[PDB]
């Protein structure tokens, strides 16, 4: 029909395009199965340019894979904002997409229309959401089970080693920056990262970590104890917003006009250094001046004539982080300079690495901002610590906001799947296959992990279905022994905002695709 | 005839251009050959015997060198393994700075040997956690290996001799001369409670005569003319200036604007008066010799020349820092007569010619001073270039040592005592564990072996020679290299040393990158650009 | 070891050379004609 | 196979045959000054691309005005170079030794 009209569109009919959705789906998940659980294979990506990255990430996966597909487009864009609001679960999410439509085309297949199919998947939707919200665990969240549930979340990107190093980091840094009310808010931990001492170095700084250091070469590398000055007014030469002119006569004059344009700055450098002087009478304290703006060479030595460190253009988000830590205000103007203005720091030093300059500030009274200093070898080592740092944080901050976490290792989906079997019966017509459908496309979950251990799908979890079925215990794989296990009692646990949005989300975006008719490229070819 | 059309799913959403690598036979094997052969690419440059190489980039640049760094800096790799392994030498030579070719030499050696392992049957992950459990046993055993810690390093016959192992390798037949010049310059600035800082030791090259004529100097010289007609100075004070040695103006755009005549008459004899009296003012504090960044007047080098200044300007916003630092003076932004404290102070200022360069020499009576530096003579200038990466490794040694006073034998002894008593180690582990262990107790012999192989020997004899003298007890005794049959030799009593450090770092870093190349399981390539 | 061709001088595949008494008869056959044209 | 190790078109020698090859250029770059020496020593020709020619006996300026491009024979350059800057006398008696 639209050939017709258009005689370059490409078009695909009814049971065309049913087809390519179906195969492109899974033709995704086919690769993104392997990355499941802690036994899951590394995947190495070189672009055009050269560079490598090591990475087991569903997200980074998908979107540094060379592929040219609309449904698979709609799938990233899926993954995507699963991982913009919750941060784990980008993987399964495809793989449920996947195996539900297959496990739909299965019936479709016998001339039954998607709709009956897609009330079942509502219906058993609805259901899957009721027993998860009784299947959870309430707690108080104290410290070992935020321990437990970020090592869970940390041993599907690294090594046991590196990862009982980053939990305690992760774990330390939330409980830090926690106060017992005003949801925790992330920014409050600065992610910094260094290239050497391999990457069992990597450290919890109660202070904060700056990656410029002082440009005069008089100033003291050490400082034992620090007021801390935290300012954005420019010390740099500033004219007049109208237009300007000097007029002089001889040279005398020049000479006049040459010292006059400099008293604007003169006086901001004199304020400072008449507060220095009031306060740090003796020389035993020190002074640190952290600015958002420019400093002069000339600011600079007339600072450092008198034994003062100063920093010139911090980021504009340490303007916070230093007044949260180190304690005093963030101020615009200096005509009300004062000594409650000026906070607190026991230790400030400086550290050069090549050719890069770092500033440590450290030892504060109760900072409420705290720094993880990142370390390693190579480049995608610390891009890949640094993607597992932003998952544990995002866990654990998950688990606190909740007040409920989740057993794991795929007992959940067990669970799910035969209390679905059951409740079948009662609805009425063809939508029951539809449930049918849903149940076993959440078994996808367990199988794969076993699958990836080395042992046999149906076998393995006929066993896990045989319990669960004559002890209620909510039980998951074992992925050393192969055998049923209580999940909980071993430590595995999940966050329960992740499933629940998995759930609607998958089923959302699998009944979308299941309803297109036809697909369409009728329009112009490029947009020139 | 008939095709194989494509198979569904992911081979057929691929992009043009694109690769996909997946499996052992496809991902794991390629990796290894690539890795073997860059390892087999630099192995014939080890040891003192190993022969210089020529390299040409893309510039129509020569290099001629031995070290194993400059050489994969030069090259233009392309498979990714090889780029994983060259990373982990350039980290090498960043942290330590000296054994960039052992980390090659044993990455491809535990690949190569990890790939019969996954033949015989084994599987990747019990390949690695046997790697990981022989590495650690070796950084236990390491540190009873250590004799001869330094003792002394301010002595410099002590100094010479320590730094003379590690320019061996480099420089064969000009040991000893090259051992003192960089041991006079190091032991010259070493400071008191002083962390030894690498950049104070400047190298100067001079095309000339041969390289026995070089020598070192507690100072600086630049490759300069002086701008005045003064040219020596026999008791120098110094001022030094940021600035443009003219009269200073306004940042803001400014005009002269005369309205009458007189001051049309007066204007220019204003600015000369205004500058003499600058100048004698300057000249009044007792500075002889003015050092500038920026630009120098025609009026302000005639007053200089009238008082008897010599002026000297140089433009690299570094060497300027550096000569305050070397003479004690503080730079000034300001064109005004400097107070005392500011007031640099050298023996000898003077205007010198060698081998058609001319220069200028600030030159100290001291034997300390803040720096120094090293003047090369050469008939070629890749010569020279291959004499000051020499420096840098005995520089390198020197600072090294400044951290960490323990000393190994070289020559192989270590390596071989390594092997031996890991083996002993392994031979006690029940599990499927053990092979992988041994494997890397074997991978340990192919240091000595490399060395032999460059001496013109067999290597088979040497290594069971080594071991039979092992078994007795003498964990000192390596490879000779001045005989022409194969034997050993006492090291410790030849004063064949290396670091403990550059050891320790270098086993960590090749086991780290062999067991990174070796988790890589699927390779998805973009089209290159 | 088969010393097959290799490159010294840039372009060496378009440069000439004469050497010997050729040369030298050369330049005076050219000298002879520029003052040939003179003579008369 | 797949994958080479280095950028397509690298040229690489080894062996004893790659040092004859090094030996063999260094005659032609002595032959190229070699009838220079002495009191009776004739003297060489050279024009470069855009015509202008230059005639001389001295061996550094002859070695500059030819267009070496073999690494191991630019090592002779070099040395003239070196020891016109160091005596400023004999520029092709250390090329012939060499
Ligand atoms: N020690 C363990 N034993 C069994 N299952 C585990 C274990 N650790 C994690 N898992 C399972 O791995 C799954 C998550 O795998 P992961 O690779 O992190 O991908 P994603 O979290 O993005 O879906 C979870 O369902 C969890 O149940
Ligand atoms: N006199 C000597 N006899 C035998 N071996 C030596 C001697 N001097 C140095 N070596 C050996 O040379 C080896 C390193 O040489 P070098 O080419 O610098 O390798 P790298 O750059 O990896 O250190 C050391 O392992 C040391 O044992
Ligand atoms: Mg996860
Ligand atoms: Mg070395
Ligand atoms: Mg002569």
């Amino acid at each position: 029909a639209v050939k017709t009209l258009n005689p370059k569109a490409e078009v695909a009919r009814a049971q065309a395009a049913l087809a390519v959705n179906i195969s492109a789906a899974r033709g995704l998940q086919d690769v993104l199965r392997t990355n499941l659980g802690p036994k899951g294979t590394m995947k190495m990506l070189v672009s055009g340019a050269g560079d490598i990255k090591l990475t087991k990430d569903g997200n980074v996966l998908l979107h540094e894979m060379q592929i040219q597909h609309p449904t698979a487009s709609l799938i990233a864009k899926v993954a995507t904002a699963q991982d913009d609001i919750t941060g784990d679960g980008t993987t399964s999410n495809v793989l449920i997409i996947g195996e539900l439509l297959k496990q739909a085309d299965l019936y479709i297949s016998e001339g039954l229309h998607p709709r009956i199919i897609t009330e079942g998947f509502e219906a058993a939707k609805e259901k899957a959401l009721q027993f998860l919200e009784e299947v959870k665990v309430s707690r108080e969240m104290d410290r070992e089970t935020l321990i437990d549930v970020a090592r869970t979340s940390l041993r599907t990107k690294v090594h046991a080693e590196l990862a009982d190093v980053l939990t305690e980091a992760v774990v330390d840094s939330i409980l830090a920056i926690k106060k017992q009310d005003e949801p925790i808010d992330l920014f409050m931990i600065e992610i910094m990262e260094m290239k050497h001492k391999s990457e069992t170095d990597t450290s919890l700084i109660r202070g904060l970590v700056l990656d410029h250091g002082a440009r005069h070469p008089d100033m003291k590398k050490r400082v034992e104890d620090a007021y801390i000055l935290t300012c954005n007014v420019s010390l740099e030469y500033e004219k007049t917003e109208v237009n300007s002119g000097f007029f002089y006569k001889s040279a005398e004059e020049r000479e006049k006009l040459v010292k006059a344009e400099r008293k604007f700055i003169e006086d901001r450098v004199k304020k400072i250094i008449e507060l220095k002087r009031k306060v740090c009478g003796d020389s035993d304290k020190g002074f640190v001046v952290i600015n958002q703006k420019g400093i002069d060479p000339f600011s600079l030595d007339a600072l450092s004539k008198e034994g003062i460190v100063a920093l010139r253009r911090a980021k504009r988000r340490n303007m916070e982080r230093l007044t949260l830590a180190c304690g005093g205000v963030a101020l615009n103007s200096f005509d009300d300079l004062s000594p409650d203005c000026l906070g607190h720091a026991g230790l400030v030093y400086e550290y050069t690495l090549g050719e890069e300059k770092f500033t440590f500030i450290e030892k504060c009274n109760n900072p409420r901002s705290v720094t993880l200093l990142i370390k390693g070898p190579n480049k995608h080592t610390l891009t890949q610590i640094k993607d597992a740092v932003r998952d544990g944080l995002r866990a654990v901050k998950n688990a606190i906001d909740d007040g409920c976490v989740v057993p794991g290792a795929g007992a959940v989906e067990v669970a799910m799947a035969e209390a679905l079997i059951k409740h079948k019966p009662s609805v009425k017509g063809r939508a029951q296959l539809g449930v049918q459908a849903f149940a076993d496309a959440l078994l996808i979950i367990p199988k794969v992990l076993a699958q990836n251990s080395g042992f046999d799908l149906q076998e393995t979890l006929v066993k896990i279905q045989a319990e669960h079925s004559e002890s209620g215990q909510l039980v998951g794989v074992d992925l050393n022994t192969g055998e049923p296990m209580v999940a909980a009692e071993v430590g595995v646990w999940d966050n329960y905002c992740v499933k629940k949005q998995l759930l609607h989300s998958c089923t959302v975006i699998a009944t979308n695709i299941l309803l297109v008719d036809e697909i369409m490229r009728a329009g112009m070819s490029f947009l020139k | 005839a008939l095709h194989v059309p494509k198979a569904p799913g992911f081979a057929q959403m691929l992009k043009e251009g694109a690769k996909h690598f997946s499996g052992l036979e496809e991902a794991v094997y390629r990796n290894i050959q690539a890795c073997k052969e860059l390892a087999q690419t630099t192995r014939t440059a080890y040891g003192p015997n190993g022969m210089n190489k020529m390299v040409i980039n893309h510039l129509e640049k020569l290099f001629v060198t031995n070290d194993a760094a400059t050489i994969l800096r030069e090259l233009e790799v392309q498979h990714p393994a090889a780029k994983m392994i060259v990373m982990a030498s350039h980290m090498q030579e960043q942290e330590v700075g000296d054994g960039t070719n052992f980390v090659l030499v044993f990455a491809g050696a535990l690949l190569e040997l990890a790939e019969e392992l996954l033949r015989i049957g084994l599987s990747v992950s019990e390949v690695i956690e046997g790697y990981e459990i022989a590495c650690r046993k070796a950084h236990e055993i390491l540190p009873n290996l250590v004799c001869c810690s330094a003792k002394n390093l301010r002595d410099i016959d002590e100094v010479s001799s320590l730094l003379r192992t590690s320019i061996m390798s480099k420089q064969y037949g000009n040991e000893v001369f090259l051992a003192k010049l960089i041991a006079q310059a190091c032991v010259s600035i070493f400071p008191d409670s002083g962390h030894f800082n690498v950049d104070n030791i400047r190298v100067c090259k001079i095309l000339g005569s041969g390289i026995s004529s070089s020598s070192v100097l507690h100072g600086m010289v630049f490759k300069k003319e002086t701008e005045g007609d003064v040219t020596s100075v026999k008791d120098a004070k110094i001022a030094v200036y940021s600035c443009p040695f003219d009269g200073m103006i306004t940042e803001t755009k400014g005009t002269v604007l005369i309205k009458t005549a007189e001051e049309l008459m007066n204007f220019s004899k204003g600015e000369e008066n205004l500058m003499d009296a600058q100048v004698k003012a300057i000249a009044d504090t007792g500075a002889n010799v003015v050092v500038t960044g920026g630009k120098v007047a025609d009026m302000a080098l005639h007053y200089a020349n009238k008082y008897n200044i010599m002026l000297v300007r140089l433009n690299s916003k570094w060497d300027l820092r550096r000569l305050c630092k070397t003479v004690g003076a503080t730079a000034l932004p300001r064109l005004t007569p400097p107070v005392l404290e500011e007031m640099g102070h050298c023996d000898s200022v003077y205007l010198s010619e060698v081998g058609d360069t001319q220069v200028v020499v600030f030159k100290h009576e001291k034997e300390d001073g803040a720096i120094s530096t090293i003047v090369l003579r050469g008939s070629t200038d890749n010569l020279m270039d291959d004499i000051e990466r020499a420096v840098d490794d005995g520089v390198n040694t020197f600072k090294v040592l400044t951290r960490d006073k323990r000393l190994v034998p070289g020559g192989g002894a270590t390596e071989i005592e390594l092997a031996k008593q890991i083996t002993s180690y392994g031979e006690t582990c029940p599990g499927l564990e053990q092979y992988a262990i041994k494997k890397f107790a074997e991978a340990f012999e192919a240091i000595p072996r490399a060395l032999a192989e460059n001496s013109g020997v067999k290597a088979n004899e040497v290594i069971s020679k080594l071991y039979a003298v092992h078994q007795e007890g003498n964990k000192n005794v390596g490879l000779d290299i001045e005989a022409e049959v194969p034997a050993v030799k006492d090291m410790l009593e030849a004063g064949i040393l290396d670091t403990y450090l550059g050891k320790y770092w270098a086993i960590k870093l090749a086991t780290n990158a062999a067991v990174t190349v070796l988790r890589v399981d699927q390779i998805i390539m973009a089209k290159p650009a | 070891e088969y010393g097959r061709p290799f490159l010294i001088i840039k372009d060496q595949d378009r440069k000439s050379r004469l050497m010997g008494l050729e040369a030298l008869k050369s330049h005076i056959m050219a000298a002879k004609a520029v003052a040939n044209t003179m003579r008369t | 196979t797949p994958v080479i190790l280095l950028k397509e078109g690298t040229d690489s020698s080894q062996g004893i045959p790659q040092l004859v090859s090094n030996i063999s250029a260094c005659q032609v770059i002595a032959e190229a000054v070699r009838t220079t020496l002495g009191p009776r020593g004739m003297d060489k020709l050279i024009v470069d691309g855009r015509g202008k020619a230059t005639i001389s006996n001295d061996g550094a300026t002859i070695l500059k005005l030819l267009d070496v491009v073999h690494p191991a024979a630019k090592t002779l350059v070099d040395i003239a170079k070196s020891q016109d800057a160091e005596v400023g006398d004999g520029t092709t008696s250390v090329t012939l030794l060499a």
